[PDB]
């Protein structure tokens, strides 16, 4: 039933009790479920070190992970140039997937195309689906250029990307100097970061590799900008900000944050802003190359420094204090710029902010997830924020990279109970925040089915989730945030901080029981 | 408006093709008129894609394991394959269910085998059946697996029938395979079909001996309602209310328990005809259980459909369907009153998957709104016959539209309302155009049946008449 | 007891048996407690129309208000002038408590003095004081200017400020042309906002009544820009950083930014950045002095209006949407400069961000207290939104505000349920919450006593707080938000949007019970 | 040390004009084993000089903030203008027991708002007609107390007779309270005034009615205003020790607590600033013996237990060896765990009137050295005391200045500072680690064992935050 006055949708409506005893009937009838005391005593059982002995010794079956394929990292590298149309050879109900995934994260629309190979090609090859769709999507979408990648499909079978390209202006499906840069993406090598790193290769190749000749590093002042796979709008903000404050010339190479945030103004925008051919064309003539996530970037590393001649700085991303002091002084030494006031202003109210909030983030245990580069900069700052990162989880990770972030873990005393898992998914962690039990987690909303488990053990066992990472579906807007840089550690910083207090006064908001403590000023 | 500007919108908009696409899309658009009853005699459907126009459709891999196996509630399904498909897909769609996650129900979970290249080369069918073995040390309540095989599998000659038949008698379980690779077919409809037949042939039988079950008269089955928002429990209380016994839903909060039942009702009751006709026509054949198409979409059809299906049952069951349709009668009646005047008039186009293009006109029209344009990614020609007698005269239909098609028709009907997917959502936003998801009901819903209305209606209301929609040109443009 | 590893605060430590035993005998041997049984009817009572008739029939108790002193204000606004002391001629005991009220919401030192006058001047008056004051005060701090105002005792017994000033110069305790510019701030006299408005006329007239042949207006090409009582860092900088955008010459008039966040770089600066003396004394060369919360400065723009001979545009706040498109139309006739593509792109981003969360948005119920400007740009943004403000609370509002708002209300059908209150206290705001229930309150700390009392009649009936307004105490650095323009309508919309989305995660976390509606995608 | 800290004084009262000099000298001092009589080297309670920024409140801080706010089942009323009321409403953490609006109302602002026309006409109406409406709207109130703001006594009202009428017509405790502002020099004549009204308008209530059952472990807490749980974990150890903690003022305390103290065998004092004077007339009227005791830190503790202990008999006295033998692994542990991490490391401290010298041994007891303190507020009789505790050649300074505490800072560089909310963000930016020791940072308590572990926590996270090597950019 309803009243016209106050309409209920799904949540409450279902606890109606005509709707209860409906599903009620429907269980007893019907659904041959387990008795409730059978299902308590597992879902007990999943909660125990015993449970988690088991759940580590899995080899073939992955639960929950916290990683996706490659070709949408290629997806969003290409969305980073002028009038680009990100086009993925195969299968079409991959592109489906990756506008919908996008979209959801960045309530905004998002363009790809495929040329929908079929049972067809799988034996004879999709040659003729390259012809008519580079064809069909230049007449119709008017790209600029067409970044193209792969499907499995696509890279099982075999298809040569170079040589149906090329077939394709040599038929006159497309004119001979219309830029179709290409990169194989298979979906079951790496990830979706390694999509970025081939893609982006795959286009800088495309620009420089037959025109190095006449190129002569550092002629034009500038320094190269390489973002890596990113999907906080204010990242590629932050760090356009603090070089233009620097007075730093520099080219941000594959940089969406215009076409990704576009005005509601009554028209729609297909493509918006976004590295240009002619910078892509030039970069081989700056200072140097920087690469802000670069345990995802080495391919596009072995290119910049084989083929352009540049040598790239050892950086780390730049998240935290030390890190992001490391990155300015880094491109003052290349740039001869001096960090202007206004960075170290800003450096020193971070500082403030941290003197302000220690006492309450002190000590305080996370469970956190996503990208290495990410994850490694997030565990940097919690240590330089007197936190414990107990639980640190990189489903994509290598053993590099757990090595180079047990160095920065040893280093410090807010490391000495923490681990490093790599290949390991959600439902590991799951287990790890039951039996070590945590103060909070930081990860994508993935998360919010752990906390969910966490709670019915108990109010006392429950491990809130804090949003931060990729993908974020379940609020509004957190991808307008920013984590780099002083500005995004200021972020995280307050995000942390008032998640604690947020917490504090839950357990303290009982009348007579616990607001004993409920303070007004914290 | 006319048929004449319509028909010239068409051809403008094919301009800009090249030549063989040119011709195929032109094959796919049409202006209805009540004279042309048959949909072969004016549209193509259910035919391949043309490379790079931006379709908005899937694959079959969503088609099953996205659509008909998922929802299965009590079930483990495998995404074998790499790891993108299962995590695209990991609780996008709003597939309602009753459970404890992890332990008895897995509906919001992400398993798959994560294939890498080593898998590509020797082959997963090792490793399908450790995963089998982790699977129930892990989640032992499970009450059966499904194998959603993912593009590779069938391309590198994997067996994962024989792994599912091995592993099952071992293990005494039912283990379903299911060959729903993403290459297979020209959409997500041939993922329906694909699915259909291995309920059929792995599940559906697995009581054909069995005479424990205790049977009335009033038996039925709801068949094709995936419980949207809770769409399936908005309309079987409803059936139970008018007499009726629900012994199964196919498959949104679905067990596995309740499909082996289906074959002891009395009547399917088919509301997405394009995903479970083929199950349906199958039970038929074999249990001689008739079938019947309904439509809860509105007070109107609702109140149409409590009837026909009343009338295939005795004198009580069709007492109390007049005692259900005077029960919610002042609810929906207070709904109208309130919304219509607020919605009367405006114009609205659509674009969906396999039923609801069509199945959702009647609920707009009981809010005084016109359906000019509507269109299907997947639909076969059945549908569509079944369209022409809902969609009013000279409106247009578009058959896998393309994202540039659907960008130019809407410039030019400029229609009040949008209801499509949210590929689409975020474009016709920009362009100052209300948008209502009509696949996840943009997260609010169920709109099926009395209950449902309410929601519809207050759902159009509050984007259709928004503040936001009238401040999209700044005062100094 | 304690565990070492494992030190518990006083939250959860007197959860502990010992401490629950210990306190429940000392309940029971020697408070004479009320019996839990008539707490609970008592409690029940509270919450019901009868009491709330009752609570707005009070004509002299107050409980819980929401509004300070005058001389609050008062010193705010000094604070934001140049090397500028503010110094409050009275009784001690206020300006310890002005620093610490600034102290917590802004986490930064705050400078002000007193005089410490004593029973002894009740007699002979504060002369003395002053003298000595302001010798001591310009010798130890050394101060560019010193800004006085005063507390109720120096009212009350009558101490002319004038004159006291003229005589600590004509007798040699300060030189004749330091600037010492004086309001009269009592405090039974409106509230802390009105004691903004005193300063700052104080302060204009001391720089330009006597020079003002000198004077032409428009002949600097500047707009003058007067804030008010503002206690979000974000709002002084987004203004600035929007006429800045515009290429419009501005002079921001009571500027604290830089005083209010000082970097933690080694050394403790009193002073940072502010109005200079200068631009004070060149105001009435403007073009115009435009007002952003003209409800209370009112004395303000008489002198403006009076002296300066300004023609004050009739402008709201600067809000929402409608209210910041306002501001910014007036500011290009004025200036003469066209609003560029920046602006208007943000503009519609934030248009984009309301189609999409205008979802979850609509209908949403409010109650929200604070400063009359504030609350009516609330009160509009929020119509602009769908919500619904229904209890709208003004301590210190006035009638002609009222009616202001009630116009603005009866324009929008999303104010149909809304009733503005003035005069009436946070206790007045407790019956309406219980007796016409909102979704959420928007207002500050004190709201989170609010939030407590509804909890204890049930979860059903809690009302949770969204911290928006002055004083915020219970969380760190909210004093960096940003409230005005486009970015402080992007960060408003994003915090409600996410507040109404916590809540229903919150609802539907329970496992088999609401969590069918537990969705990933929101 | 001592040459250097003179020369430092010195150096310091150099800015300040030839008036002003002259006082502040006299207001700072350098401690001297061989003098014991602090009326011999540094004067107190003297007003403070205009504008330089005196870190002290004022009399209705003593009255309101600090002795009377706490009392759990009064209504207390801020009378005057709103300003008042509103900077103190729960700015101070005495904790309490209570169901808040319904019996116990600490954390609520109640006042009586005047405008211009309460100046002109009087508030003395408008009070009569306040009272009224509490009655109606908190019925389970035990009783309320009128805390004048600075304009009450210089309009003349007579809130005396107001109090006094109200209280005979309603059958009500309404305790007028003369605590205005402007008087005394600082929160310290609050202290007194405030224990006077008590003692004229609550105390002698049971004075002849003898119905309460006596014991001869009768004890009350005088002096503890359970900061964040103070009084709680001092009261568990006195009663684990075997004895009855009759009242408790005024933390968690109520009023019926407060009128049954008459009867206590005697009455243990630690804050001696605040309620000495109540303590002296129990002892002169009633007969009643206070002693002076000190929970900071497991020796001072240990010391105050066994003290207490020696005046009652040895069933007690074996008691108190008992509590002491359950507790020394507990602080044991925490001084071997916190101790390395603090030891040498050198504190600076600034606050009111007790805990400048209170929390000196626990301090010690960390291995750390106090090398300056003050009060705000403190008496000769406080400095006395402070000698004593307080190390050979340390600063000692009175009312201390904001310019002088930041010179003091910047030239003796201590490791630690604790003091109050107004200093805490001058000393973190100068890269010096703060600990809040009024407020406890939000954290405590620090009575008593279990307070002790968490005072040794929460000096080792700010003294040894990573924070703190950060101040300096790499490239300056
Ligand atoms: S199954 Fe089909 S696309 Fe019939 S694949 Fe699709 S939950 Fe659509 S129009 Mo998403 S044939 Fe259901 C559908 Fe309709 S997923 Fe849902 S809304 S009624
Ligand atoms: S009462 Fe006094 S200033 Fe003895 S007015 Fe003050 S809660 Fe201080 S040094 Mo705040 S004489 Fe108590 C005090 Fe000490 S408020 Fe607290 S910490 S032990
Ligand atoms: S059409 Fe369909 S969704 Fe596409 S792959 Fe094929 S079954 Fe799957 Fe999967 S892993 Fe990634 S998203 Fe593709 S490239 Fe392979």
């Amino acid at each position: 039933s309803q009243q016209v006055d106050k309409i209920k949708a799904s949540y409450p409506l279902f606890l109606d009790q005509d709707y209860k005893d409906m599903l009620a009937k429907k269980r007893d009838g019907f659904e041959e479920k387990y008795p409730q005391d059978k299902i308590d005593e597992v879902f007990q059982w999943t909660t125990t070190k015993e449970y988690q002995e088991l759940n580590f010794q899995r080899e073939a079956l992955t639960v929950n992970p916290a990683k996706a394929c490659q070709p949408l990292g290629a997806v969003l590298c290409a969305l980073g140039f002028e009038k680009t149309m990100p086009y993925v050879h195969g299968s079409q109900g991959c592109v489906a997937y990756y506008r919908s995934y996008f979209n959801r994260h960045f309530r905004e629309p998002v363009s790809c195309v495929s040329d929908s190979m079929t049972e067809d090609a799988a034996v004879f090859g999709g040659q003729q689906n390259m012809k008519d769709g580079l064809q069909n999507c230049k007449a119709t979408y008017k790209p600029d250029m067409i970044a193209v990648s792969t499907t499995c499909m696509a890279e099982v079978i075999g298809d040569d990307l170079n040589a149906f390209i090329n077939n394709s202006k040599k038929e006159g499906f497309i004119p001979d100097e219309f830029p179709v840069p290409f990169a194989h993406t298979p979906s079951f090598v790496g990830s979706h970061v390694t999509g970025w790193d081939n893609m982006f290769e795959g286009i800088a190749r495309y620009f420089t590799l037959k025109s190095m000749d006449d190129k002569v590093v550092g002629s034009n002042k500038k320094i190269n900008i390489v973002p890596g796979f990113e999907t906080y709008l204010g990242n590629f903000r932050v760090i356009k900000r603090m070089l233009s404050e620097m007075g730093v010339g520099y080219s941000l190479l594959s940089d969406p944050e215009e076409v990704l945030d576009t005005p509601a103004d009554g028209q729609f925008r297909m493509y918006a802003g976004g590295t240009t051919q002619e910078e892509m064309k030039d970069a081989p003539n700056a200072l140097n190359t920087v690469l802000l996530q670069p345990w995802h970037l080495e391919k596009t590393k072995k290119f910049v420094e084989g083929t352009w001649k540049h040598e790239v700085p050892k950086l780390n991303i730049p998240m935290g204090l030390d890190w992001t002091d490391e990155f300015l002084m880094k491109v003052s030494e290349i740039s001869g710029q001096p960090i202007p006031a206004s960075l170290t202003k800003e450096r020193g109210r971070l500082v403030d902010m941290m003197t302000d909030s220690h006492t309450w983030l002190h000590g305080k245990r996370f469970a956190l997830w996503g990208d290495p580069d990410f994850v490694m900069g997030l565990v940097k700052f919690l240590l330089e924020l007197g936190c414990e990162p107990v639980h640190i989880l990189c489903h994509n990770g290598n053993k590099r990279w757990k090595k180079a972030v047990d160095a920065i873990l040893a280093a410090s005393p807010y490391g000495k109970n923490a681990t490093v898992y790599i290949g390991k998914d959600l439902w590991h962690l799951r287990s790890l925040v039951f039996t070590d039990k945590p103060d909070f987690m930081i990860g994508n909303s993935y998360g919010k089915f752990i906390q969910r488990d966490t709670l019915h053990k108990g109010k006392e066992f429950e491990v809130p989730l804090i949003r931060i990472g990729f993908p974020i579906f379940d609020r509004h807007h957190l991808h307008r945030s920013t984590t780099l840089g002083y500005e995004g550690a200021m972020q995280i910083l307050t995000t942390l901080v008032n998640s604690i207090l947020e917490r504090l006064d839950e357990e303290t908001r009982g009348m007579q029981a616990t607001d004993y403590n409920h303070d007004l000023v914290r | 408006m006319s048929r004449e500007e319509v028909e010239s919108l068409i051809q403008e908009v094919l301009e800009v093709y090249p030549e063989k696409a040119r011709k195929d899309r032109n094959k796919h658009l049409a202006v209805n008129d009540p004279a042309v009853t048959q949909s072969k005699k004016c549209i193509i459907s259910n035919k391949k894609s043309q490379p790079g126009l931006m379709t908005i459709r899937g694959c079959a891999y969503a088609g099953s394991k996205g659509v008909v196996w998922g929802p299965i509630k009590d079930m483990i399904h495998i995404s074998h394959g790499p790891v993108g498909c299962g995590q695209y897909s990991r609780a996008g769609r709003r597939n309602y269910y009753i459970g404890t996650t992890g332990v008895n129900a897995f509906v919001t979970m992400n398993f798959t085998s994560d294939f890498q290249e080593k898998d590509i080369v020797f082959g997963g069918d090792k490793k399908l059946a450790k995963l089998i073995d982790e699977v129930e040390t892990l989640f032992p309540l499970n009450k059966g697996i499904s194998v959603q095989s993912e593009c590779p599998i069938g391309l590198i000659g994997d067996d994962i029938e024989s792994v599912s038949k091995v592993k099952g008698a071992e293990l005494s379980k039912t283990i379903v395979p299911v060959r729903c690779e993403g290459f297979r077919g020209v959409s997500q409809s041939l993922g329906h079909h694909i699915a259909n037949d291995a309920v059929r042939d792995w599940v559906l039988g697995k009581r054909d001996e069995d005479t424990t079950f205790a049977s009335t008269p009033y038996d039925v089955a709801i068949i094709g309602d995936y419980n949207i928002g809770g769409d399936a429990w908005s309309s079987r209380i409803l059936l139970e209310e008018m007499g009726l016994r629900c012994v199964a839903q196919w498959s949104g909060d679905g067990s596995i328990s309740e499909i082996e039942l289906t074959p002891k009702v009395k009547l399917n009751l088919v509301h997405c005809y394009r995903s479970m006709n083929y199950i349906s026509r199958h039970m038929e054949e074999k249990y001689g259980i008739p079938w019947m198409e309904y439509n809860f979409f509105g007070p109107t059809k609702t109140i149409e459909s409590l009837r026909a299906i009343a009338a295939k049952f005795d004198e009580s069951i069709q007492k109390k369907c007049e005692e259900v349709i005077a029960k919610y009668k002042p609810e929906w009646e207070a709904v109208v009153a309130k919304y219509r005047p607020r919605l009367e008039g405006k114009r609205v186009m659509l674009y969906i998957g396999g039923l609801r293009p069509r199945h959702v006109i009647g609920a707009y029209e009981d809010l005084g709104m016109e359906v000019v344009g509507t269109g299907y990614e997947f639909a076969h020609n059945d549908d569509y016959d079944r369209t022409m007698k809902e969609m009013g005269d000279s409106t247009l239909l578009y058959d896998d539209v393309t994202g540039y098609e659907f960008e130019e028709f809407v410039k030019r009907i400029k229609p009040d309302l949008i209801g499509s997917g949210i590929k689409e959502k975020f474009i016709f936003q920009k362009m100052g155009i209300p948008f209502r998801e009509m696949h996840s009901w943009d997260y609010s819903g169920p709109y099926h049946g009395f209950d449902g209305f309410a929601i519809f209606a207050r759902d159009m209301d509050m984007t259709l008449n928004n503040p936001c929609w009238k401040k999209l040109q700044a005062p100094w443009e």
